[PDB]
């Protein structure tokens, strides 16, 4: 999320799913943010064409706070993801 | 170039003789004087209200700082001031005989009164004290101009070659005689420079000597003797200088370090330039030689002839005085035979924008692209005609008249023409992006690919199945937005499939989408402004929205601020995406 570094796609997708699953169970630890993990899951699902998952996590991502240089891009991404077959 | 004759001014208006004109820098008013010895002030309607009799006209000018008209006489030592606004007459005695010129400073409330004996003085109105300066010149003065800047220097030229530099006390440090009488000299200032650094060039008929008044470095410039003498001297662009030649050749000079390099020269005209003027506010150079008119524009590639020639009738007289207005819209030429011809140089108020780029008109056939990041012109677009309306997108500029539109593919620096397309109905409004274009006609919008590929996609018409009239549209890179009085709909350009649709119950008159096609500040029938976020589909009315102000512009630098204006004032609205009270759209208030 915060660095222009090489990454795996499927591994990051499964990591995002695991973090989404185990972040709502109890109190989230310090410096683990829901906005970053939701943005990562949304972007990877959009790239990997998990379009139904992408729009689900996007409608969830609508209800969190993003950095000041991210709202416009996430608006464009979530408006574009509303196309394509579900 | 379009030559349209509006009206003809015969010699019966001003009489046979010199024509004196005075252009108001701000108001669209001009004062005219001739051999009839009367003052004619022309309004927008051309109706004569009154004639002010004043004979033996020498010069005229209008003052901008206080809007005060000054009238002087050559046969009397007293100056009479008449105020048209208050109908009051006053007399102030300058105690000087045979006045020849009068000039006012547009930057400071300081004026000087001169005489034909070469004396210039400074007048202190508060203390009524005059400091006399004598023996400065021994012959008749030629002209005297002021520098429109913070540099409080007065320059007066005459037929005795001399250069005088004086301190605040008026003491002349030294006087260096010159081999011959100089012809002319001009001063150019840098507006963007905070200190306004300027350099003066002195011409010696057959020699050009440049002396740096700061570093005290002296260099001798050697030029070919076959070039000839310099006819006219005028200021250029960004400190450049343009010098004529007896052969009529115009040369572009480039400074490479301490050397001057002649990249190229072309002999455009055969005769000398009768009169040359430079427009500081327009940057257009025009030359008149005999019955020929030429236009010079500084380009990167050089000078190329347009191939068009026009012949002027000799019955209108030989021009002798030429002054271009600062705005460049009004051109008045006076002839010594009493014939005045007025040429209308139209510059369209049609403009467009995209991101940090603003598209306006620099000439009749060139569109200037200005970048707000650097505040300088970066590219230019060639135009085939004078478009009625222009629109901008990403790497695409459209310019149209009535029901036809021409497309250019600008890039940042060159422009490429693509196609001219006619449409069955007049195009009321127009939006465009890099690949497609939306044209408003038939009460609807045609969206079509501009590229004329043999396998192009079929153009689409919106709205479909019929909802109501369209009020406004907007276009972006991947989104097409169309607004009716009932629904605002956004479609993804990669599929033309519906993604966002907001229903407005209170109607809609004028919609104003953000550049990213995600937020619409739309005005309903109840004179209210709603800031609808098209993503989450929430309608929030703008607090403090004055219904008098109708137009909305979305800021291109900030995505949370826009401006609502009318013909006179404006107010700034801020869009907060999240707070305790949810997303808000509030007018900025006063302390």
């Amino acid at each position: 999320t915060t660095q222009p570094l090489p990454y795996n796609e499927l591994s990051l997708f499964r990591t995002a799913k695991y973090l989404f699953g185990m972040c709502a169970e109890s109190a989230i630890p310090i410096n683990v943010g829901k906005g970053a993990i939701l943005y990562t899951l949304s972007r990877i699902a959009n790239r990997l064409e998990m379009v139904r998952t992408a729009r689900a996590v996007f409608e969830k991502l609508q209800g969190v706070i993003l950095p000041v240089s991210m709202m416009e891009q996430v608006d464009i991404e979530t408006l574009l993801v509303r196309s394509k077959p579900v | 170039m379009v030559l349209t004759q509006q009206f003809v001014i015969s010699n019966a208006d001003l009489g046979r003789g010199h024509v004196v004109e005075a252009l108001h820098p701000s108001s669209p008013l001009i004062a005219l004087a001739g051999s009839k010895g009367r003052v004619l002030i022309l309004n927008k309607t051309g109706k004569v209200e009154h004639q002010l009799p004043m004979q033996n006209v020498v010069a005229m000018e209008w003052e901008c700082s206080t809007d005060t008209l000054a009238i002087i006489t050559s046969s009397s030592s007293d100056v009479h001031l008449y105020t048209h606004r208050t109908r009051q007459t006053d007399t102030i005695d300058t105690k000087l005989k045979d006045l020849c010129f009068v000039c006012w400073s547009q930057s400071q409330p300081l004026f000087a009164i001169g005489s034909k004996s070469g004396q210039f003085v400074l007048y202190n109105r508060r203390t009524l004290r005059l400091v006399p300066v004598a023996d400065t010149h021994k012959q008749r003065l030629i002209s005297g101009m002021w520098v429109p800047a913070q540099d409080s220097r007065l320059l007066i030229i005459s037929e005795d070659p001399s250069l005088s530099i004086s301190d605040a006390e008026g003491k002349v440090l030294t006087t260096i005689p010159l081999p011959s009488v100089p012809k002319s000299v001009c001063v150019s200032g840098m507006a963007n420079s905070p200190k306004s650094s300027s350099f003066a060039a002195v011409n010696l008929d057959n020699t050009l000597l440049i002396v740096d008044l700061r570093s005290y470095a002296t260099a001798a410039g050697q030029f070919n003797s076959a070039l000839g003498q310099i006819t006219c001297l005028t200021a250029g662009i960004n400190g450049e200088f343009l010098a004529g030649f007896a052969s009529g050749t115009v040369a572009l000079l480039d400074l490479a370090g301490s050397e001057v390099r002649l990249r190229g020269s072309l002999r455009l005209l055969k005769n000398a330039v009768e009169m040359v003027n430079f427009g500081e506010g327009s940057g257009v150079v025009a030359a008149v030689a005999d019955n020929r008119v030429g236009l010079l524009r500084i380009t990167e590639d050089g000078i190329a002839p347009t191939g068009d020639e026009a012949s002027l009738e000799s019955e209108r007289g030989v021009p002798d005085l030429l002054a271009w207005s600062r705005d460049g819209q009004q051109l008045f030429v006076g002839t010594n035979q009493g014939n005045v011809t007025v040429f209308t140089l139209k510059v369209l108020n049609v403009s467009a924008s995209y991101g940090t780029l603003v598209f306006s008109f620099t000439s009749n056939r060139t569109i200037g692209v200005k970048n707000l990041q650097d505040n300088r012109v970066v590219c230019t677009v060639p135009v085939n005609s004078d478009p009625a309306f222009i629109s901008a997108g990403m790497a695409m500029l459209a310019a149209g008249v009535n029901n036809q539109v021409s497309y250019y593919e600008y890039f940042i620096a060159h422009s490429v023409f693509l196609r001219t397309v006619e449409y069955p109905s007049p195009v009321t409004d127009l939006k465009v992006n890099s690949n497609l274009a939306a044209v408003v006609y038939d009460g609807r919008v045609q969206l079509s690919p501009i590229r004329d590929t043999p396998e192009a996609a079929a153009p689409v018409y919106f709205p479909e199945s019929g909802d109501t009239r369209l009020v406004s549209i907007a276009l972006s890179e991947v989104f097409f937005l169309y607004a009716t009085t009932s629904r605002v709909s956004v479609y993804a350009l990669h599929n033309l499939q519906q993604v966002a649709t907001f229903t407005c119950n209170t109607g809609l008159k004028r919609a104003f989408a953000n550049p990213a096609c995600t937020r619409v500040a739309y005005v309903d029938d109840s004179s209210e402004l709603f800031n609808v976020n098209l993503v989450t589909e929430v309608a929030n009315k703008a607090e403090g929205y004055d219904p008098d102000q109708k137009m909305v512009l979305w800021d291109q630098a900030e995505a949370t601020v826009f401006i609502t204006y009318d013909s006179e004032k404006c107010a700034t609205f801020v869009n907060t995406p999240h707070s305790r009270h949810g997303a808000t759209c509030e007018s900025v208030l006063v302390k």
